[PDB]
RNA sequence: AGCCAGGAUGUUGGCUUAGAAGCAGCCAUCAUUUAAAGAAAGCGUAAUAGCUCACUGGUCGAGUCGGCCUGCGCGGAAGAU
């Protein structure tokens, strides 16, 4: 550990994730490997870039030091191990459905899908956050509906 | 800035001394200028602590006897020849 | 056993103890480290 | 991937999947098969590039018949045939004596970028030049 | 303090040696991916391998660490009617 000068870093970082962010996930790594956030890795590496960090951080001066300002109810997500996913540019994009895809392959847990903030509930792994760019699905019924 | 409190010495001599030291203090004098020397008795503890740094001997330090703040420099030290320990202080009037 | 006026710690693993007014080195590690005061 | 079994990585030859001193027997025996090295290692070797050390892993566990798997070059020996002296050195670490490339040490780091954590492709370059400093090895950047 | 994880790469540093891959030595004691990982503190070996350790991340959730001064005690402490 340094001093004050280096661990403000860290919360620097969470709160700028957690404000300026958008829907984030839960991985708890109670026994994290190499392969497990390497398979994230590639997923996190998708979206956009490298704005899909998830550091391991549960400590309550750490990731749950930046809940006052936003994300203010990762207070019951803040015990044992929570590595929270906020992401960056865009929205929800497959992060939540990948996650839960990425959690069903066995890796470590997730703490039951804690959840972070986005809508008004709780834990609820929705598949309504996938599409969000198609605009060619309303163009394949115009040469068929035409002779008839 | 060190800032020592003192006590004047109402006995001075062997015996005495020995008792001072005896009872966790030790004597002390000051001395200089146009003012005639004075003897103070100090908290041995609290003084031994104070002279481990090396600014305690460099930097002007403050007795405090009777109320009165006089301004001195460590001297000369006498140390007790076996032990961490102070026999006796030279203050010098600065 | 050794038995010994001067009894210590001769590794990480030893550990002193007393027992019934003896001090007593016992090392989990190595056997040749087990002492005795006498 | 997610779970893994047995892997004995080990340079072998693209050009003829067919080795006797190097590998041969030593690269499967332990329910490994030798005759599915090539019939199917080499089905996926004239779509590519034959000739340079390809290390592989055979995914054998005890039903005899395995699934071939592909693998990817060393970075450190990416500065030999793609940088200038192929050893790297020549006289012990104490002059450096070695040299690169400004122009380079980027498109040969996207290569092998399927295997490099570095969420940025620019941050997997980074840990090329600790790869391509490991005698000290000054570029004319 | 225990408890759960890692304890990597260049790399097995070169030699001289029969061999030397942290661990026969002799010598340099550097750099990388950085949370952190000693050209390696102990075990281990034909030597690798393998098993620990250093430091570090987690759990936990209040005191804890080892010097100084002195009091009293313990061992050191076996003899012949």
């Amino acid at each position: 550990m340094a001093l004050n000068l280096q661990d403000k870093q860290a919360i620097v970082a969470e709160v700028s994730e957690v404000a300026k962010g958008a829907l984030s996930a839960v991985v708890a790594d109670s026994r994290g490997v190499t392969v497990d956030k390497m398979t994230e890795l590639r997923k996190a590496g998708r979206e956009a870039g490298v704005y899909m960090r998830v550091v391991r951080n549960t400590l309550l001066r750490r990731a749950v030091e930046g809940t006052p300002f936003e994300c203010l109810k990762d207070a019951f997500v803040g015990p044992t191990l929570i590595a929270y996913s906020m992401e960056h540019p865009g929205a929800a994009a497959r992060l939540f459905k990948e996650f839960a895809k990425a959690n069903a392959k066995f890796e470590v847990k997730a703490a039951a899908f804690e959840g972070e903030l986005i809508p008004a509930s709780q834990i609820d792994r929705l598949a309504t956050l996938p599409t969000y760019e198609e605009a060619i699905a309303r163009l394949m019924a115009t040469m068929k509906e035409a002779s008839a | 800035m060190f800032t020592i409190n003192a006590e004047v010495r109402k006995e001075q001599g062997k015996g005495a001394s020995r008792r001072l030291r005896a009872a966790n203090k030790f004597p002390a004098i000051i001395y200089g200028g146009k003012e005639a020397p004075l003897a103070i008795e100090l908290d041995h503890d609290k003084v031994m602590n104070m002279q481990a740094k090396a600014e305690f001997y460099s930097e002007v330090l403050t007795i405090v006897v009777d109320g009165k703040e006089i301004k001195v420099k460590a001297q000369d030290v006498q140390r007790h020849p076996y032990k961490p320990k102070l026999q006796h202080i030279d203050f010098v009037r600065a | 056993m050794k038995v010994r006026a001067s009894v210590k710690k001769l590794c990480r693993n030893c550990k002193i103890v007393k027992r019934d007014g003896v001090i007593r080195v016992i090392c989990s590690a190595e056997p040749k480290h087990k002492q005795r005061q006498g | 991937a997610k779970k893994v079994q047995a892997y004995v990585k080990l340079q072998v030859a693209a050009g003829m999947a067919n080795p006797s001193p190097p590998v041969g027997p030593a690269l499967g025996q332990q329910g490994v098969n030798i005759m599915e090295f090539c019939k199917a290692f080499n089905a996926k070797t004239d779509s590519i590039e034959k000739g340079l050390p390809i290390p592989v892993v055979i995914t054998v566990y005890a039903d005899r018949s395995f699934t071939f798997v592909t693998k990817t070059p060393p970075a450190a020996v990416l500065l030999k045939k793609a940088a200038g002296i192929k050893s790297g050195s020549g006289k012990p670490n104490k002059d450096k004596v070695g040299k690169i490339s400004r122009a380079q040490l980027q498109e040969i780091a996207q290569t092998k970028a399927a295997d490099m954590t570095g969420a940025d492709i620019e941050a997997m370059t980074r840990s090329i030049e600790g790869t391509a400093r490991s005698m000290g090895l000054v570029v004319e950047d």
